[PDB]
């Protein structure tokens, strides 16, 4: 029970980041990640 | 981005014509080579769209009580009370960016749309820019960082060698010196038509090319007459497969030469998308310390603004 | 070091499950494929003429009008074979551009370290790992990205003895009781100190300062030796 | 001596000119040394 659907291009989650003048936010923690280009020659 | 155009071989060529239509067999695979060329061109300006509008999938709003600090944005964000999402230079970047489509379309050149609406450019512009503005620099290498705009200044003016304290104590200073150099750029804008200058050079770039394909219908190319339903109704078939013989040929190199030209034109374009697309994550997302990059002087901030087939970069610099 | 191997673990399974990821040179060999496919069929093309076959044309029509035949075959087959040698021009442009930013990147991201964002890839850039590919070359990136973060609170000085304290490296953060002193990209709590800041202007011109204590190392040292030296002159009159 | 570092000697460097660096911990420890001389003379009072 399923078929093609149309639906208009969707933009990203929307986040509000929060904004204050004595506030501020420092990470905790962190990670490494490793990523992959391909570039032809 | 460029205007994206698809033309089919067969109406631009001989349209109409079962007897022609015969005769380009014997040409082969000619259409394949120029319509694919034609069509890998409309799929390569998508790509610059997505290249270089949005960076980043995450979309950024800006707090309702804005305290910046003394800096008026109001001129670059876009204003949420009117119908279209437009910042207030954005309303003049697209006015003075300049029927003749439809004319074009009945003789077989088809102006294909753009995936990317002008209102979602605005929206990744203005995801941009409240990120900019909130997150600083955080926002482009990994999780947004709420972070007071007042102290963003100060990393940013650590950053070309500025001790913090200048900040501080010029910060009147400085919301009276950036404050008016934003009003400069609206009323440079609407006085000078002329400073888009390099976005109309590519919509003249596509009026020209596309009008002289269209030209190119109206000679006989060495026939007799440069209507398909003359050469039918004036000689015998065995003589008019040599007069349409003459017009295939002449009409062909004119659309390979159409096709040449805007796949020169389309590496131009891709050069000048990847240059975007490098100034949109090194100048706006980070603090660039590249000289003549993010422009003259020590760099600070880049705003990215929403252009018609282009993009407008603001740079702040220290000077 | 669970951290990268595992991460370089991911990397394994990502190109053997996924082998459309190296689709950017699989698209080379179709360029080539449908190019050198392209040019070869066109000779089969009548180009205008009556067949094809030139040693049709030849030992049926007459010279002068095998020489007209044999014209159309020849010139079609030119603009075809120009048009062939136009397109590896074009692709050859686009693979130089190619080229040029391997190049960069081999050299920023590889062999030193850069800064550029969205360069070496997304995050802050530590090393680059080169692989070798079938026309073209694979970058393994490693980048610093943060994790877990926690809303702080902030200030832009310390007022102590009427100067303001600017912070030498990080900001200001405090949990609501004892303000402390850590780096932007990372979370280490200190307390303020006359080295982790400096002094210049006063309260006055800052906008937003907070007022505190800042602590000299050298003072519980010195008061120390007041008593002490204090101690020692008690006795030097006993 | 916080603002600067010590490198070398006078007689290297071209150019060098003839100063006086001001140490923050001379007049706090010579005002020190003065309040050992007044704090003696109290224990001797």
């Amino acid at each position: 029970s399923q078929s093609i659907i149309a639906y208009t291009m969707s933009l990203g989650v929307e986040n509000s980041v929060a904004y204050s003048n004595n506030s501020i936010a420092i990470p905790t923690n962190f990670t490494i990640s490793v990523t992959t280009e391909i570039l032809p020659v | 981005s460029m205007t994206k155009t698809s033309v089919d071989c067969t109406m631009y060529i001989c349209g109409d014509s079962t007897e022609c239509s015969n005769l380009l067999l014997q040409y082969g695979s000619f259409c394949t080579q120029l319509n694919r060329a034609l069509t890998g061109i409309a799929v390569e300006q998508d790509k610059n769209t997505q290249e270089v509008f949005a960076q980043v999938k995450q979309i950024y709003k800006t707090p309702p009580i804005k305290d910046f600090g003394g800096f008026n944005f109001s001129q670059i964000l876009p204003d949420p009370s009117k119908p279209s999402k437009r910042s207030f230079i954005e309303d003049l970047l697209f006015n003075k960016v300049t029927d003749l489509i439809c004319a074009q379309k009945f003789n077989g050149l088809t102006v294909l749309p753009p995936l990317l609406t002008d209102e979602m450019i605005a929206q990744y512009t203005s995801a941009l820019l409240a990120g900019t503005i909130t997150s600083g620099w955080t926002f482009g290498a990994g999780a947004a960082l709420q972070i007071p705009f007042a102290m963003q200044m100060a990393y940013r003016f650590n950053g070309i060698g500025v001790t913090q304290n200048v900040l501080y104590e010029n910060q009147k200073l400085i919301a009276n010196q950036f404050n008016s150099a934003i009003g400069k750029i609206q009323d440079s804008l609407s006085s000078t038509a002329s400073a888009l200058g390099k976005l109309q050079d590519v919509v003249n770039q596509n009026a020209q090319a596309l009008n002289t394909l269209v030209k190119q219908l109206s000679s006989n190319f060495g026939a007799i007459s440069s209507v398909l339903n003359d050469i039918l109704s004036r000689l015998d078939p065995p003589e008019a497969e040599v007069q349409i013989d003459r017009l295939i040929t002449g009409r062909l190199q004119s659309l390979q030469t159409y096709v040449t030209q805007q796949l020169i034109r389309a590496a131009e374009i891709r050069a000048s998308a990847n240059l975007a697309a490098t100034k949109m994550s090194e100048c706006v997302l980070g603090q660039s310390k590249r000289v003549d990059f993010c422009g003259k002087g020590y760099h600070l901030m880049s705003f990215p603004q929403s252009a018609p087939h282009g993009v407008v970069f603001l740079h702040v610099t220290y000077v | 070091a669970n951290q990268f191997n595992s991460a370089i673990g991911k990397i394994q399974d990502s190109l053997s499950s996924t082998a459309s990821a190296l689709g950017k040179l699989q698209d080379v060999v179709n360029q080539n494929a449908q190019a050198l496919n392209t040019l070869v069929k066109q000779l089969s093309s009548n180009f205008g003429a009556i067949s094809s076959v030139l040693n049709d044309i030849l030992s049926r029509l007459d010279p002068p009008e095998a020489e007209v035949q044999i014209d159309r075959l020849i010139t079609g087959r030119l603009q075809s074979l120009q048009t062939y040698v136009t397109q590896q021009l074009i692709r050859a442009a686009e693979i130089r551009a190619s080229a040029n930013l391997a190049a960069t990147k081999m050299s920023e991201c590889v062999l030193g370290q850069s800064k550029r964002v969205d360069f070496c890839g997304k995050g802050y850039h530590l090393m680059s790992f080169p692989q070798s590919a079938p026309h073209g070359v694979v970058f393994l990136h490693v980048t610093y990205v943060p994790a877990q973060e926690k809303n702080f609170t902030t200030a832009p000085a310390i007022c102590h003895d009427g100067k303001a304290h600017f912070p030498r490296e990080g900001v200001f953060v405090s949990n609501g009781t004892h303000w402390f002193v850590t780096q932007r990209n990372f979370y280490e709590p200190q307390i303020i100190t006359t080295d982790n800041t400096f002094v210049s202007g006063n309260c006055d011109v800052v906008i937003g300062i907070v007022n505190n204590t800042v602590y000299d190392p050298l003072q519980p040292e010195l008061d120390s030796f007041k008593e002490e030296l204090d101690k020692y002159f008690k006795n030097h009159t006993s």
